């Protein structure tokens, strides 16, 4: 097993963490395209595989707190870009893709903390370090 | 309890028995261990907080929810609630100094109001909560 | 507790005793401090309050579920229904003024009734929620 | 960190606090326009960035307090309008963009307060003081 | 408690001791306040209700959920289920008539059956909800 | 800030309270027709504002308790009309416009009360006293 | 107010209660058949009213309890039908209308009772007796 | 009322209980062909009511217990069939019907039992024994 | 009955478990090919069964541990394979099919562990061993 | 407590006394009054129900929660056991005859076991819901 | 408690009292009832479970969450610890036989720590579910 | 309690005892066991855990929220907020060694801080949530 504070989600300016991130969570999909055909030896259905398309989307959340980084989120998302993100598995490394910063919202309330949620998503190509 | 509460208690004292009023409705009757000598009867005392763990990857903090009780002697305990109404315009939104790390809101919480014993003391509780960053 | 209940005490207070039912019916044994003498015996009583800290940004309010109790020595306690529905007929939607603030709405809660001591005295609280405006 | 007590929107009529704001929540947003061609290297999602529109919405709820600026929010839905709104971060500073009043709702109970979610969205160009 | 309190113990007094069965299985020990004496020993007993405040905009009314327990000294406690089954018999769906407001609906909640003292005594309480409207 | 019994729904006969209102809601609207352009100076999206229609909806629930009222929300049910409704903020005043009685629903249960939702919207053009 | 246990649903076979009715609840609708036209005093939305069709629908659940009108919601399924029904409102009085039977589920577990839900909606024409 | 425990869906092999069967449900369905015309009393939506097809399903879920007739099940999947199923009423009466095995789910924990939901769906004209 | 720890999944490398596998489960479809006819004997829907195409789909859940075969999951996600995978059931047996990696996402708090979710479908013909 | 009650606990005491085993296991120490005399000590008790109201518009029924404790006074514990599998064997589907209504299904709920007093005597509660039909 | 607890506590004192950990650092002191003389004072007690229940239509089972506790006279209580660890060795994933039924899983549940009488006795309750088949 | 009980307590054991701060601050004065002698007053205790079995079908682990008390003599407690303030500046994110597995987190949980007995000693309680792997 793993440390959760070990795997975390990192911004460009060189990566430095993102300050709050209580809540962290890369993840992958695929949409599985279907080649069904007459001929089935039980009927089960057939998949290519490979052929489709491959995702990547990242939500971290926590407490806004201020640093050089945090700014820099803001700094993606008005002036348009694709930099690139980098989320490390604690045993597996790090992930190393652009990605792009498709929706962050800033919340407070009347007694709790400013927090926000940013969701990111996979703008190119990914690594993987190992 | 963590970090920041050595300095958290110090604090929220040094601003009580700075404010105008509470000094000319309780005195010098401030504190959390108990002067001994003859027991002036109106006082509050300010110790037993628990914290609520808020933390980080990168660092971390927490939520102290600290009570100050108000104690008064007085037959009714309308002398208490202006007391403990000094109490909480002295603390909700306090913006204060610590020696480590900093608090971000000192908001309000719960403040039951009750007799403590024979019917004779009357205890306010004021819980408030003190997100404090260390 | 909050800063409105220095207040609010105080003019519930004076909305009872002022009633022209309940004044038949316990006459001015309305009370916090128990007048010392010889225990009338169908009183009631008006301390115990906790707050709700229902806030704002710009401002801040309370919600005070202050606790009336009513207590009679009576051998049934239907002596003390007429007297705590003179209590009920006295402050749902009272609409009164306070010292500091105003309250908007002093609406109604649980109210359970039993017997203290012996099942010689029966108590009836009264729960009401008091949503003041600081 | 920072207090939630900090960050606020605010209405013209010059810039006020909406009275009772007890939940606030500035949301941005962006489609993410695909832009996937035939020679992937892993076959990884492909996107263009920039071009794509983005967005931001402003959530804020509490009580109904009535204020100057509270019959402002009146004014502005019947006399349909585009205003300058403004919702600060505590320390990024203020937003300072045109919304819109797309819903509002007020709502009161038996025993509880009279409150209102008042729910907002961009309807022009953003800025950023820092 | 809420106004309907003073006349809604009244009524539910009035609908038990006219029911002839519990009148051939307890007599006439069906009270509130003891009669002191000799301490029959099979009696129930009708004071402990509380409120949950069902109300409205326009009026308001109360939901009373009043607890009847039935006491008996037999040594087992099947002579104090068909009292409690005549309590039941005679509540559920009572339509009666008021003196402040009427009710609505005299239903039927949590009846819990326990030994209370050195296991000599038996207490079957029987909760029933009765939404009155003031 | 203001009590939550203050603000009423209410129908004609001429106007009075429907009996039982433990939970009332009025629900404003607006569906932002989005006039989006190629030039924008940063990409941020474009509402006209004004041009787009307009909504409002009323929820009330509560105890179903028979009154003359109340009956004549059955009599504007059956015989299809879009009479006159009013719903009053406790400090900004009346609404005062025809609305429609869209979906009401009886509900009770075998130890609860007989309850009733009452769902409405607009059916014409609104006022505001002030 | 009223008795919960005084509005009840019941089929025919001449009227009875269906024996277990825990909960039921008549629901009526309408879908506000949009009529918005340009001219607009305030851009309000405009709708017709009594055009629109009207519906009822009623769900009736508890404790399935055998009797001779319990078997009968069985014989109104399979042989498809649509009957009268009669939902009476405590003070209103009884609608009689001719519903259908468009769902029912008996249901059972290891240790409740065997339970259903009777869902119907409106067929037909209804009334109101007053 | 009837006992939870005597309701019980069956396979065949002649049909035997399939083992764990902690909570079932069968459930009927229609979905009310609606033949609304322009000449109506009230306006209230009209319904043909019998033309329209009926349904049948059954969701009987519990912990995995192998039997001779749990393995029926897998049989039925694999192999695709459709044979007759059996869902008793404790009153009313067994059902009799073919269905199929539309969705079966084995799922288990680290510290629970093996379990599994099984749904099935109507697959022909179904009975009552009365 | 079973136990809950004996029913589990598995990937090649020969196979072996995933390390961490709190919540596992194996889920069979079908989509039901509805042949519906105009004469039925009650109106009954009439399903033709055996031609609808059939499915399966896993999901294993629990706490990222890095092992041989957890490492493996990433080969296969990012190198788009389909390769073999096997849940065995206690009693059942085991299924050996070929699925795929149709989403993962691996997640970490700021206090708990690093888990992960492992979704799977089915890729081609199934088995069972019996 | 419910009008089936008395009905309810007569049934379940009728039949237990007639298993075959608990009669070789317990013998005739099944009660819920405890005969006086030397007290056996390996007896079991058959007292508190409680009931949670399931009913109807059209008639009404109640879910008896009803307990029967075990206890023993041997050194360890499990005699009790097999004399209170013996009471679950002849319990959990029982359809029983009662005088007023019927039941529809004696289920199983939780069964603690425990030491009681002084850890010379243990206490296996068996709660058993009796969904009964009045 | 259900019929497979006369089997269970049976076997799971079986599996005890044959490992060869916990004998090197017990000895034989693992029971229910206590052997009375000396009172070796390193001990673990194997009685309350408790069930929860869980059943079938055809066929019944129980979820027995039995505690074992750990008593220990030492000062420090490391000595409890691998008393305990030796206990959690033996049980998690038994796959042991019974003589009512078998049990399916023996999983572990939570496991508290403390100091029982005086701060001399440290308790080291260990609950295990049982997951067991009729 | 579970397998790695006996290891994670000896270990943060060791860790305590070598901070430097907190060595200025209690001295040699923590323990479980008490050294008996003069109780010199300002010390710390390490003893009750409890687990909350977080495990694996291949292996597991436990959750151990393990309870560190700070018991402080003087009068006020603020001298008892550094020394649990030097607590947990040594504990959350240890990544220490284990005899029996490892652990992965050894995180920060509530921390309350009250006066135990005669207000005349202070206990500050301080959870830490230990994820072991075993």
């Amino acid at each position: 097993a793993q440390n959760g504070k070990d795997l975390l989600i990192k911004l460009d300016l060189q990566f430095e963490t993102i300050a709050g991130l209580r809540a962290t969570r890369i993840s992958f999909n695929a949409e599985t395209v279907d080649v069904t055909s007459l001929e089935s030896q039980g009927g089960w259905r057939e998949l290519l595989g490979g052929a489709g398309v491959r995702s990547a989307s990242i939500s971290g959340a926590g407490v806004f707190k201020d640093a050089d980084t945090d700014e820099r989120a803001r700094q993606i998302f008005f002036d348009g870009e694709v930099p690139e993100f980098q989320v490390i598995i604690p045993d597996f490394g790090i992930v190393q893709g652009p990605f792009m910063i498709t929706s962050i919202d800033y919340a407070g309330s009347h007694n709790g903390e400013a927090s926000y949620e940013l969701a990111m998503a996979s703008a190119g190509a990914l690594s993987f370090t190992a | 309890s963590y970090a920041v509460a050595g300095a958290l208690q110090a604090a929220v004292y040094q601003q009580l028995r700075a404010d105008a009023v509470l000094a000319a409705l309780v005195g010098t009757a401030v504190y959390d261990a108990v002067p001994p000598g003859p027991l002036a009867g109106t006082y509050v005392s300010l110790g037993p907080e628990d914290v609520a763990d808020a933390s980080d990857k990168t660092g971390a903090g927490a939520v102290h929810d600290f009570v100050i009780s108000v104690i008064t002697d007085a037959a009714g305990f309308a002398t208490a609630k202006a007391a403990a109404a000094a109490v909480s315009d002295a603390l909700v939104g306090a913006d204060l100094v610590l020696s480590r790390g900093r608090l971000v809101g000192l908001w309000f919480l719960r403040a039951k109001a009750r007799r403590v014993e024979k019917a004779d003391m009357r205890r306010i509780d004021l819980v408030f909560r003190a997100r404090v960053e260390g």
